[PDB]
């Protein structure tokens, strides 16, 4: 038994990054969007 | 070789194609290339 | 200035009215296609590229 | 229609393969090769067809 | 000469929008064609039709 | 051995061969540079799939999944039928090995290239007579070790062994066998540089210092000490791990960081006796194992190094 | 970002009155209207040039120089 292999840290890291990098929430769309920086009010 | 500038400590470095991109003094991994020393013309309009 | 158009003062434009900057950034990477083929930043020559 | 459309021909026995123009292969950086979706489907048909022939 | 009518004259706040003609003007006589349909490509930045 | 089917665009009028050809991409034309005659017009610049030619060769496959409307009964049987393919079974073994390589590399927080090299190394050296009596675990570890060296992120034997359970016997023999396969195919069909050298102790120091949490200034000094550490014959034959760790320990006391030799050995699994034993020999060459600018500046003085 | 050199409408030089305008407001405790009239800006085209100006150069100067000689 190797605890380093029993728990894979990529599952949490990859899932959160994928869900935030793209709009898809899961594993709804458009939840995350590129922040507008054209002007302060925007 | 070409001269680069560190983005944090403002260290002026000289790097070759074999040297790794990093500041040899502070270790920052982003280097800003030095501005050209050749004259550039502009119109005042 | 008819139909939602306008007339601007050229002299005001010359002095710097509503004159703005524009910045565009270009990104590029030295992709390494596995273990054999790799890219590099270089000034290519017409005799070798 | 006897000449053109017979009921028996609604069942596919020989599958025509569209030419490459219908399923062109695109390139993104030209160091990577991509194939049309039809090409993979045709590949799947061949793999399934060969598997069935061997089994029977 | 004086204008027979009097003009509503005063300061006002105006803002320049992101839309500029230099980023929209484009024309094509001939150019690249799509690999699939062999028709003019889509997009001003790609010399499309 | 096959039909030519090759077309060369030459100007019929100029007749100069080879010709000067300019590709007017915007105009979509191929025009002779000397006379301006157009040699080819109507030039061409998701409806596709991302395919990797090397690590997967020529293998095309499609998956079966649910849609907007679908009965669960059909999906299960179709997947069962797809799995029972004799021809696709052979390639699945390589894919299965790739999946395990991906899991090992991902769990190691290694870069993408390292994973790619490991997968490619396995494919090139798999299905060979020499490597048939070796455990698959050793094969994967050797490829991962090879991949790390290629990407200038070379790891240690102990580091890789922490994840993949393989003893030194099979791993070393497998690696030597694997290296020969790559070298044989290299010239026949590059592979290695000065990085491939086993010692390469300069690459380990930055990571070892990071584990100890030392400042980059200490790490830079350790690199200089290790670089000049190879000039002494009495320690030149020592393992690269000991050379790097002992050099790090020497600089730790030079800069007076409150870290004892026990911590250095414990974190890097190096025996305490080895650390002190190696330090004794390096203590006789302090002049040649310390940076000249640092001592000249006055940040570190040789008197601060404890003497035995 | 910095005080414009000339008035947009008429071209009067107003870029040499920014420091004077600030000095009047701070040291002399004058209101904006009196300070502008004291500086000689009578047309409201000139008044708005100095009255509505935002000095963003000071904010930029807080950041350290990218390249130091
Ligand atoms: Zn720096
Ligand atoms: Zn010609
Ligand atoms: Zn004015």
């Amino acid at each position: 038994f190797n605890m380093k292999l029993a728990i894979n840290a990529k599952t949490i890291t990859s899932g959160l990054k994928y869900a935030l990098a793209t709009g898809n929430w899961g594993e709804r769309a458009g939840v995350s969007q590129v922040l507008n920086r054209y002007t302060y009010s925007s | 070789t070409l001269k680069y500038i560190c983005a944090e400590c403002s260290s002026k470095l000289s790097l070759s194609r074999t040297d790794a991109v990093r500041c040899k003094d502070c270790g920052h991994r982003i280097l800003l290339k030095a501005r050209t020393k050749r004259l550039v013309q502009f119109e005042a309009r | 200035n008819q139909e939602d158009s306008m007339i601007m003062n050229q002299s005001s434009i010359d002095r710097g009215l509503f004159r703005s900057l524009f910045f565009r950034s270009y990104m590029d990477q030295e992709k390494k296609y596995g273990m054999s083929i790799t890219e590099t930043f270089e000034k290519p020559q017409r005799t070798n590229t | 229609n006897e000449v053109f459309s017979r009921p028996e021909w609604m069942i596919l026995t020989c599958l025509p393969v569209p030419p490459p123009p219908v399923r062109p292969s695109i390139s993104f950086n030209e160091s990577q090769r991509g194939e049309d979706d039809l090409t993979f489907k045709l590949a799947d048909i061949l793999k399934a067809n060969i598997s069935l022939e061997t089994l029977e | 000469k004086k204008l027979m009518a009097q003009i509503f004259f005063g300061p006002t706040y105006y803002q320049r929008l992101r839309h500029m003609v230099d980023d929209k003007i484009h024309a094509r006589a001939r150019g690249p064609m799509q690999v699939l349909t062999r028709q003019p490509v889509e997009g001003r930045s790609r010399d499309g039709g | 051995r096959g039909p030519n089917l090759n077309i060369v665009l030459t100007c019929p009028e100029c007749k100069v061969y080879p010709p000067k050809i300019v590709e007017r991409f915007s105009e979509g034309d191929v025009v002779c540079a000397l006379c301006g005659l157009v040699l080819s017009d109507k030039l061409v610049d998701r409806v596709g799939e991302a395919s990797n030619p090397l690590l997967d060769g020529n293998n095309l496959s499609t998956r079966i999944g649910k849609g907007e409307t679908t009965d669960m009964r059909f999906t299960k049987e179709l997947n069962k039928a797809q799995g029972k393919n004799v021809m696709d079974k052979k390639d699945n073994e390589v894919q299965a090995a790739f999946a395990k390589i991906t899991m090992l590399c991902d769990a190691a927080e290694l870069p993408k290239i390292v994973k790619d090299c490991a997968k490619e190394a396995y494919k090139l050296c798999h299905d060979e007579k020499t490597l048939k009596g070796k455990s698959m675990e050793s094969i994967m570890a050797a490829s991962i070790l090879i991949g790390c060296r290629r990407a200038e992120v070379a790891r240690t034997f102990k580091e890789i062994q922490s994840l993949i359970h393989v003893k030194t016997k099979e791993f070393g023999k497998t690696l030597n066998i694997m290296k020969n396969i790559l070298r044989g195919k290299s010239e026949d069909g590059k592979i290695d540089t000065d990085n491939m050298s086993g010692a390469q102790n300069l690459t380990y120091i930055p990571r070892f210092c990071s584990h100890l949490g030392l400042p980059m200034q200490v790490t830079t000094s350790a690199e200089y000490t290790a670089k000049k550490c190879k000039e002494i014959k009495e320690i030149a034959g020592k393992s690269p791990i000991t050379i790097a760790v002992v050099s790090i320990y020497l600089n730790i006391l030079l800069f007076q960081i409150p870290i004892t030799a026990a911590k250095v050995g414990q974190t890097l699994q190096v025996t305490e006796g080895t650390i002190k034993s190696g330090y004794k020999i390096l203590y006789e060459h302090r002049d040649k194992l310390v940076d000249p600018q640092l001592i000249a500046n006055g940040v570190v003085s040789l008197d601060n190094l404890p003497g035995v | 970002m910095i005080v414009p050199v000339r008035c947009f409408s008429c071209g009067k030089v107003v870029g040499d009155k920014w420091e004077s305008y600030l000095n009047l407001l701070q040291e002399d405790e004058l209101d904006e209207g009196t300070a502008l009239s004291r500086l000689g800006l009578k047309r409201y085209c000139c008044r708005r040039m100095i009255l509505t100006h935002v000095d963003l150069i000071e904010k930029f100067l807080r950041y350290n120089p990218l390249e130091k000689r």
